[PDB]
């Protein structure tokens, strides 16, 4: 998989 | 374990970062779900209760404990005076 972070 | 619903106040920017979803990998913590990744320290969400760690299971009602990162998104910033995230913790 594909690894992701989302900064708000 | 813990569940507990947090109530943040409302435009600008959360203070919290996101992994996770039906969609990609919770690099950090293969658990399924959107999961709180980083808090900004003194931000809203640090600041309202919300917890590193935290798994997000519903904002404003709507069930995410399946979304995908962007849906989880998506609703994460859906404007509203008042958001309202349950989460499970531990
Ligand atoms: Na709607």
């Amino acid at each position: 998989r594909t690894r992701r972070e989302t900064q708000l | 374990g813990s569940v507990e619903e947090i109530r943040l106040p409302r435009g600008g920017p959360l203070g919290l970062s996101i992994v996770g979803g039906s969609d990609h990998s919770s690099h950090p913590f293969q658990e399924p779900g959107v999961f709180i990744s980083k808090v900004l320290p003194r931000g809203l969400a640090a600041r309202s209760g919300l917890r590193v760690g935290d798994r997000i299971l519903a904002v404003n009602g709507q069930d995410v404990r399946d979304a995908t990162h962007q849906e989880a998104v998506s609703a994460l910033l859906r404007p509203c005076l008042e958001l309202s995230l349950l989460v499970r913790r531990d």
